[PDB]
RNA sequence: GCGAUGGCCUCCGUUGCCCUCGGCCGAUCGAAAGGGAGUCGGGUUCAGAUCCCCGAAUCCGGAGUGGCGGAGAUGGGCGCCGCGAGGCGUCCAGUGCGGUAACGCGACCGAUCCCGGAGAAGCCGGCGGGAGCCCCGGGGAGAGUUCUCUUUUCUUUGUGAA
RNA sequence: GAGCUCUCGCUGGCCCUUGAAAAUCCGGGGGAGAGGGUGUAAAUCUCGCGCCGGGCCGUACCCAUAUCCGCAGCAGGUCUCC
RNA sequence: UGGCUCUAAGGGCUGGGUCGGUCGCGGCCGGCGCCUAGCAGCCGACUUAGAACUGGUGCGGACCAGGGGAAUCCGACUGU
């Protein structure tokens, strides 16, 4: 898998046509967004909680953003 | 102490049957079969014992997967000959050409005198 | 006496331009407190013109007679001097040591060296300098 | 003999021992004489001869090898090429 | 003579193989394992790689010489004779 | 180079002929321990699971129309308009770039031909690095003894390939 | 921790012993040839992605004081790893 | 040659740039001490030698674990 340092790069990766279910895992200050693609599972780690909450609303097409629990 | 077995049918410990220990998330030591240690290409000069630098030491069939920049260095005879022997060849070629020019001039002078 | 002059020709013995022929445009041989070793700024040719053979024409002759130059500072131990000298103008205002800090200035220096080398390659002068070293 | 002149140069004159330093001295133009051992590599010998031709410097091919040249120069190590810059009171330079 | 009186290198063979045979071997055993002076670099790096072939550690020069010695007296004699004949022929 | 069909006979593919180029070195067989690109972790059956399920990868081949971005890439000069950013016309160069150097940057045209490397290497001794296991001083969790003592003794205390 | 095993790397000693071939892959010398002509193109030993496929055969168990060979559930023999 | 109680020897890591000035205990500069006979603190694997005491002279306490010397004949030996 590949880690992403930029939220804009994560959004560009998630906006792909081949992109699919993007899960959200709240890991007690280590919250992550994992987007599945054809070849790699791209991960984005957000330290802030409000930033992750705001990014939760950035999914364009109504994907499978269902969280992990 | 956890004793472990081979995961393949080649029970004999050969060159192709080399293994290493690895710990899994299941908390049990298992065998992982390691690839052979590749060697970097040697200089085409044939005199320097050392191997070429700036190139990955990997198997030849993995050289196919490797990119172009990893397989050579940006220089004349790059990735095939060492820089020391390259510059020695350059200066030797220049000096031999100069000597040939001098010999030709001397031969022409001798012909003119005779 | 000293034979490292701004008219001399050298052979580059190291770096990406190994084996290339260059003409010295500046010599230091004392130091700079930033480049302490004795050195010389030179302008060389990365790509030599191809053979013409006179069975070519006009457009193909022009295409073949192309020169790709470079400008570089080399240590004296990485240069091979020769008897031959090239009397190329190479106006010092464009080719200087400040071009190595700004990419645009180095681009202009390379363009100027290319123009001068291309205009001197014709007329059949210093044809030894425009022949690649066979090694 | 050349050995006595070399000994006098080492005692009084200025000398450079080695290849890299000798080449740098020749390029700077300070070296007035060059001495090459007979067992010198041919490529290095031709390089030194060409440099001395460019710098208008005399070259002498010493009869002995590098070990004998070092012994004559008074050094317990071996020297293959030697540069003489300014002899003190010897006639090593014609 | 610190440890052994008159065996030295052939002390590894012990009491075996006969005193005269060990004494005869000693010369060859010392000569083949002794490092000679390479007359290309001046270093004591000439080491017998195999039978009749010697290698310089520094020069990386390989020389075809004698089986146990770098230069044999027969080789020296034939080289001198060949040089003399060459000089006589060419004049 | 010639001839023909096929498909928006534009453009390409195909076969037929001619010219051209061309060393190999013997057809073939010969190793489930030699060489040989690339899969690991968890779960699962009464009995198979590096094979089945889940999750992460990777190798080779294809990719015509090329599906996308990115490298060859958007430079200089001259003459005009416009306060300015900028726009037009014309000459051009442009198969990359940096570091003295070892070399580096995601690419960075290329044939017949030639050179080289990997594949591809004996036995033994010494030393050093890393890992698996063992040891000790402790924290926890579960626990045998406790007629006397024992901050107790016993088990566990982790992370794959890429 | 000269602790046991595996692996990697240096360093040595021995040979009148010098300790394998081929498939396959890659690098380098050259410019035969291609490109569009001032905004585009030929090329990408393909830089990051995206699409399709990988066919055939073995896969259980014993591997040994009872699953092999010795007339047998034979004190015999049978090549390895932890 | 046991047991127990001691002694001696064989080592690693860190620490003084202390005074003044200045900036935010930390950093920079100046002349200082320059431990140049080294000291102070903290850690760790085993050994070697010696001393006393003591057991019903028993102590490589089970296990592992060479019988030697003087000669003769043959074959050098290793090996088969
Ligand atoms: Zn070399
Ligand atoms: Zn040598």
């Amino acid at each position: 898998p590949r880690k992403i340092e930029e939220i804009k790069d994560f959004l560009l990766t998630a906006r792909r046509k081949d992109a699919k279910s993007v899960k959200i895992k709240k890991n007690k200050d280590n919250v992550k967004f994992k987007v599945r693609c054809s070849r790699y599972l791209y991960t984005l780690v957000i330290t802030d909680k409000e930033k992750a909450e705001k990014l939760k609303q950035s999914l364009p097409p109504g994907l499978a953003v269902k969280e992990l629990k | 102490v956890q004793r472990l077995t081979y995961r393949r049918r080649l029970s004999y410990n050969t060159a192709s049957n080399k293994t290493r220990l690895s710990r899994t998330p299941g908390n049990r030591i298992v065998y992982l079969y390691t690839k052979k240690v590749g060697k970097a290409p040697k200089s085409a000069c044939g005199v320097c014992p050392g191997r070429l630098r700036g190139v990955r030491a990997v198997r030849p069939k993995v050289l196919m997967r490797l990119s172009k920049t990893k397989k050579h260095v940006s220089r004349a005879y790059g990735g095939s000959m060492c820089a020391k022997c390259v510059r020695d060849r350059i200066k030797r070629a220049f000096l031999i050409e100069e000597q040939k020019i001098v010999v030709k001039v001397l031969k022409a002078q001798a012909q003119s005198q005779k | 006496g000293k034979f490292m002059k701004p008219g001399k020709v050298v052979l580059v013995l190291a770096g990406r331009y190994s084996g290339r022929k260059a003409v010295i445009v500046k010599n230091i041989d004392d130091g700079t407190s930033d480049r302490p070793y004795s050195h010389a700024l030179v302008a060389g040719i990365d790509r030599y013109p191809r053979k013409v053979t006179a069975a070519m024409g006009k457009k193909k002759i022009a295409k073949r007679s192309k020169i790709k130059s470079f400008v570089k500072v080399y240590n004296y131990n990485h240069l091979m001097p020769t008897r031959y000298s090239v009397d190329i103008p190479l106006d010092k205002t464009v080719v200087n040591k400040d071009v190595f800090r700004d990419p645009a200035l180095k681009r202009k220096a390379r363009r100027e060296a290319k123009v001068k080398f291309e205009e001197r390659y014709k007329t059949g002068k210093n044809k030894w300098f425009f022949q690649k070293l066979r090694f | 003999s050349i050995n006595s002149r070399l000994q006098l140069v080492m005692k009084s004159g200025k000398y450079v021992l080695g290849y890299k330093q000798t080449l740098k001295m020749i390029r700077q133009g300070k070296a007035k004489l060059v001495i090459l051992a007979n067992n010198c590599p041919a490529l290095r010998k031709s390089e030194i001869e060409y440099y001395a031709m460019l710098a208008k410097t005399g070259v002498h091919h010493y009869s002995g090898n590098n070990i004998e040249l070092g012994t004559a120069c008074g050094k317990y190590y071996r020297v293959c090429t030697l540069a003489i810059i300014d002899p003190g009171d010897s006639d090593i330079i014609r | 003579a610190k440890r052994t009186k008159k065996v030295g290198i052939v002390g590894k063979y012990g009491t075996r193989y006969g005193a005269s045979l060990r004494k005869m071997v000693k010369k060859i055993e010392i000569s083949q394992h002794a490092k000679y002076t390479c007359s290309f670099c001046g270093k004591t790096k000439m080491k017998r790689r195999a039978v009749g072939i010697w290698h310089c550690g520094s020069c990386m020069k390989t020389v075809a010489g004698g089986a146990w010695t770098y230069n044999t007296t027969s080789a020296v004699t034939v080289k001198s004779a060949i040089r003399r004949l060459k000089e006589l022929k060419d004049q």
